[PDB]
């Protein structure tokens, strides 16, 4: 019968979809710490400095 | 019966996929060229000149 | 890595000022590198080794 | 015989695609407004003002 | 039985993209107008005056 197949590849499809969304999660993560460094260390660098009196 | 046919249209996704991102990195290269004439010529312009004594 | 393809183009292209080349070096799989540039508006003796792009 | 159950099998596909391209569709009925509201709004906001003369 | 649905899923892909492109080509519509408008509007602010004499 046709339908025990039908079945058996929806599991595999179900599971890639699962593995594929996966690595975008993971990489967003991955991606945000770096960037939110970026910005703020960037700020610093500018906004700082010294100065001679005398 | 239905395995057989999920391989075959896994090839195309993979195909589409590939010829499309092919028009991206293309593109990017195709651009890459103008964006950094552009300046450069751009800079030069303002930069140079001569001066009556 | 980085490495030097080394061309001798003085009597197969006549790179005269004021003169655009444009190419690409292309690998036997993946995107090619391109090539573009205009050569300068004068060459100085003093400057015998120029950066072009 | 085999073709009786590859016909049916076909019906539903057919339907779970169409409910899965629907979704979609509602999706991005739901976010046109939100977005064109949010860009208006925003171009207001900056656009205007009062300045006291004297 | 896959390409069947293969073939639907794709005609929403091209309608939901086309539907978000409307938002960005319209957005793009919209606020071309203000953008004029308040350059041309601010310029003849400054500009213009009288003075007694």
């Amino acid at each position: 019968a046709i339908g025990i197949g039908t079945l058996i590849i929806f599991i595999a499809m179900v599971l890639v979809a699962a593995v594929a969304a996966a690595v975008l999660i993971n990489t967003s993560g991955f991606l945000q710490q770096k960037a939110m460094a970026t910005g703020k260390e960037s700020t610093e660098q500018v906004a700082s400095g010294l100065q001679v009196i005398r | 019966a239905i395995g057989i046919g999920t391989l075959i249209i896994f090839i195309a996704m993979v195909l589409v996929a590939a010829v499309a991102a092919a028009v991206l990195i293309n593109t990017s290269g195709f651009l890459q060229q103008k964006a950094m004439a552009t300046g450069k010529e751009s800079t030069e312009q303002v930069a140079s000149g001569l001066l009556c004594s | 890595d980085i490495v030097a393809i080394c061309l001798n183009v003085s009597n197969t292209l006549n790179l005269k000022p004021r003169t655009k080349v444009t190419g690409a070096v292309i690998p036997e799989f993946g995107a090619p590198a391109v090539i573009s540039f205009t050569t300068p508006a004068t060459y100085l003796d003093t400057q015998h080794i120029i950066e072009l792009q």
